[PDB]
């Protein structure tokens, strides 16, 4: 189910858990330790212990399948001013922001049609 | 997680019974007996005359509430549905007295009668336990101690449910009426009477179901708890025992030692009707965690004299059988 | 006017329990403890006795 | 027209000129306007100016932002703008009172209550 | 004997047995949600769907909607028979505990 | 004056029909980023689009929008649910501030899903230009506004009775 083509490693910057009463709804800010790219995840926080977690080897797709979130709906795709998306999950946004060095995966109905990932690592 | 409810200071989490096959990636029980008749069991608590209590272990919320809702008003019992009128001289009348009597629990088993279709008196053959109520009040004639209590100048100044003499329809005369036909209570204040008044009635004790008009409920306590399982984390051993024995209900947490500081952990985590002060010590609430568990839907049924509570709970659990296999052909 | 035989929101039978308080208000417990020696361990029946007005007596004072 | 996506198109020719060609088919497609009228010519040129400024904004975006997902393709297609102008004509010609129209009492109570 | 109760409603059935709304007549939440429970507990159903649509609680239009292949009578009866077995085994373990 | 009188007034240009009350807060609470649901909570779905007269088509079961150790249904596309006569929409600008600021504004509905946001009287009630009317009265026509209001009227306020 993986026309992905992300293959990342990650760490994290800052929680903001005073936002949502589910602490398991909290704004991840993780910037790519593949190149630099940042990702505003909204993980159902359980076992992320560093200032916002652990390895986030996100493989953002279309392996023991620890890899969790998918919505199958509708997107928004600005150009940024830094081409940028907004990968919503009907309530769990994820603003991928970067360059064209990353591979494909996009459509403006399909950049919600996306897998995600956690540790297997 | 998976049947551990949680009682945060603000709202209750973990409450939907979220274990259905394909709503959890652990494993969910394509559910029946072998996994269910091994985990199931029904303890018993105190058994007694009109109050019963027990702790089913292994149901989930739907069948348990099905019991509750069936015990309340989806089980039939014997109670008046009509009142014939003869010389109702008394004070306030004709719809309260009618309904007062409508609310008196008669004590005939509701498994030796049938429903009532449109018959002779609307029907007079099997169902009509017919009760005669002939109460007369007058002046106690030897009261030289003039100007005294009503209890001493009158005669049956009130109308208790001990004047409800039974009338025989030749049907019943030999099976029930040896003494197991009177109303449960021989003391209910139905209507006070002052000299010169009488009452005379006829009391058509139809069958009925609680949905009709809830005066057919046999039960009073059909509503219950889950079961609390209040934890502790690296306890507050010492004098804090005073706090974590006045926060929780008076028997819940022991207070054992001082040298072995030992804020004495859980003693009876089922006696606590959740006052929940413990979130307002502001230095303890981050030690205790409150958890009513989803297995033991502790029941406590009490009747209204019509039937022993065992008969009522058995009747309810069998009326669910009737409903379930009345749509299964 | 008279005592509700049932606690409007509980189910428990009540009318059996008014000629005990008028005999347990003269053993002179506190009302809150005349209504613990007879069974009422909830809101409901505590309302249904503490709150009720026995107009029965005063009305019947001149009934005819 | 964002929400109904006619996928086939892409930025190759700097569609600003293609947007002007669609403005031309626009200029033709509501000069068949006319009926009970005086409700479309008065705003037809301001319509044209509005799509012209849309094309100018698209030009700025396709120049600077693209200076590869084709910058989201910067969706705009001939099909979308044709549907856009058809919807514009539909609502402009639908909101037409007289014929009709019973305008009086509506204004009376509008100023009243 | 369910002639005037189980008024099934496959009319524009996308899958052959799709919009299978057993309009259970003379019914409440009591059986309704218990059935709903047992039905929903089979890995071939997607709706247990129980929702009393009327103001008056008599017609619980349980709109079971299986995964397309099966009918919906098959789950319906699996669930009803499973609730039979469950409640009868509950009574068996229960009334043999009154001897405590 | 039965289908065009109700929702659109010439005196103000603002809808009269609107979630009067708790529909507003019930639907809001649905939309709240917290609420995570169950496939077992397809129950409350079914007073809306698997429901009373004139709505019993199927519903496409919005996909399992988590596949963790714990699969779960977010609270939004449980609101954004109907599966007869598919449509398209758009919105923005709810009653909150600007910048991703714990977002309760610029809801940004796309074609009948619910991307971001959380409703309000100005995004689910008698607002002006963002509604379930001026996005579902104009495009797409009548007869699809008087039948998303009903799926709300039976979807949301029979959620509160499970939350309080």
């Amino acid at each position: 189910m993986a026309g992905i083509l992300f293959e990342d490693i990650f760490d994290v910057k800052d929680i903001d858990p005073e936002g949502k009463k589910f602490d398991r709804v909290s704004r991840l800010h993780c910037e790519s330790e593949s190149f630099k790219m940042d990702l505003i995840l909204d993980v159902n926080i359980q076992i992320y212990p560093v200032d916002l977690g652990d390895k986030f080897r996100l493989v953002i797709a279309s392996r023991a399948d620890q890899f969790e979130y998918v919505m199958y709906g509708k997107v928004y795709r600005i150009e940024g001013d830094r081409l940028s998306a907004y990968v919503s999950y009907g309530g769990l946004l994820m603003r991928l922001q970067g360059d064209a060095n990353n591979l494909h995966g996009f459509e403006v109905d399909s950049r919600v049609y996306l897998l995600m990932k956690k540790l297997a690592f | 997680m998976r049947s551990r409810v949680v009682l945060g200071e603000f709202g209750v989490r973990n409450v939907h019974t979220t274990d259905f096959p394909g709503n959890y990636s652990g494993y969910d029980d394509a559910w029946d007996q072998d996994r269910f008749e091994k985990n199931f069991r029904v303890d018993v608590v105190h058994m007694d005359e009109n109050s019963l209590e027990f702790d089913m272990v292994g149901i989930d919320a739907a069948i348990a509430n099905a019991f509750r809702r069936i015990l309340l008003a989806e089980v039939p019992t014997m109670a008046v549905e009509k009142v014939l009128v003869y010389n109702n001289t008394s004070i306030v009348q004709d719809e309260i007295l009618a309904h007062r009597l409508g609310l008196i629990p008669i004590h005939a088993d509701p498994r030796l009668f049938e429903y009532r279709n449109q018959g002779d008196e609307e029907g007079t053959e099997i169902d009509t336990l017919q009760f005669r109520l002939q109460v007369r009040c007058t002046r106690n004639p030897h009261a030289a101690k003039d100007s005294s209590d009503p209890n001493e100048l009158y005669v049956n100044h009130k109308v208790y449910t001990r004047h409800m003499t039974w009338i025989p329809l030749g049907n019943q005369a030999d099976l029930f009426p040896e003494g197991t036909i009177r109303p449960v209570h021989d003391d209910i204040l139905i209507a006070q009477l002052r000299p010169g008044q009488e009452i005379d009635l006829l009391m058509h004790c139809v069958k009925g179901i609680g949905k009709d008009h809830a005066k057919f409920s046999p039960v009073a306590t059909a509503s219950y708890r889950l079961l609390p399982d209040i934890t502790l984390l690296e306890p507050v051993e010492g004098e804090a025992a005073e706090e974590l024995s006045r926060c929780f209900s008076p028997g819940v947490i022991e207070v054992q030692e001082v040298q072995g500081k030992k804020v004495a952990r859980v003693a009876n985590p089922r006696l606590d009707t959740f006052s929940r002060e413990i979130f307002r010590n502001e230095k303890l609430k981050k030690v205790v965690r409150l958890a009513r568990v989803r297995d033991h839907y502790i029941f406590s049924v009490e009747s209204t004299g019509v039937l022993p509570p065992d008969v009522l709970v058995s009747e309810a659990i069998k009326v669910l059988m009737g409903k379930c296999r009345r749509f299964l052909d | 006017m008279i005592i509700p035989v049932r606690c409007f929101t509980c189910g428990k039978i009540v009318g059996n329990k008014w000629e005990a308080y008028l005999g347990l208000l003269q053993a002179e417990y506190t009302e809150g403890d005349a209504l613990d020696a007879l069974g009422l361990k909830r809101y409901c029946c505590r309302r249904m006795l503490l709150a009720h007005v026995d107009l029965i007596e005063k009305l019947l004072n001149y009934a005819p | 027209i964002k929400a109904v996506f006619p996928c086939p198109s892409e930025p190759a020719l700097s569609k600003n000129e293609l947007i002007l060609t669609t403005e031309s088919i626009m200029k033709k497609s509501e000069f068949l306007c006319c009926q009970d009228s005086f409700l479309q010519e008065i705003k037809k040129f301001i319509k044209g100016v509005s799509e012209k400024i849309k094309k100018t904004r698209d030009k700025y975006g396709i120049n600077d932002n693209g200076t590869r997902v084709l910058y989201q393709l910067d969706r705009i297609t001939p099909t979308q703008v044709e549907k856009f102008l058809e919807t514009c004509r539909d609502k402009y010609m639908r909101a037409q009172m007289e014929p009709g129209s019973a305008v009086g009492a509506l204004c009376a109570q509008s100023i009243g209550e | 004997g369910e002639r005037k109760t189980a008024l099934e409603m496959v009319q524009a059935a996308g899958t052959d047995r799709h919009c299978v709304t057993f309009v259970l007549h003379e019914e409440d939440h009591t059986l309704g949600n218990s059935l709903r429970y047992m039905i929903m507990k089979n890995p071939e159903v997607e709706f247990c769907g129980y929702t009393t649509t009327h103001p008056s609680e008599s017609k619980i239009n349980l709109r079971i909607q299986t995964r397309g292949t099966l009918p919906a009578v098959e789950p319906f009866q699996r669930g009803l028979n499973e609730l039979m077995n469950v409640c009868q085994h509950v009574l068996d373990k229960f009334e043999a505990s009154i001897k405590d | 004056m039965g289908t065009k009188a109700n929702l659109v007034t010439p005196r103000n240009g603002e809808p009269l029909i609107a979630a009067i009350q708790d529909f507003l807060t019930g639907a809001y609470l649905l939309t709240l980023k917290d609420t995570f649901f169950d496939r077992a909570k397809a129950c409350q779905i079914i007073a809306s689009i698997l429901v009373g007269k004139d709505e019993k088509i199927k519903v496409r079961l919005p996909p399992p929008t988590i596949l963790k150790p714990v699969t779960l249904w977010t609270g939004k596309q449980i609101f954004s649910v109907i599966l007869r006569p598919s449509d398209d929409n758009p919105v923005r600008a709810n009653l909150r501030t600007k910048g991703l600021c714990a977002n309760d504004s610029y809801v940004t509905i796309q074609n009948s899903e619910l991307m971001s946001g959380s409703m309000d009287k100005g995004t689910l009630g008698s607002g002006s230009k963002n509604n379930i009317f001026y996005i579902l009265l104009r495009d797409w026509g009548q007869n699809e506004a008087a039948d998303a209001m009903s799926r709300l009227a039976r979807l949301a306020p029979v959620y509160l009775s499970n939350r309080g």
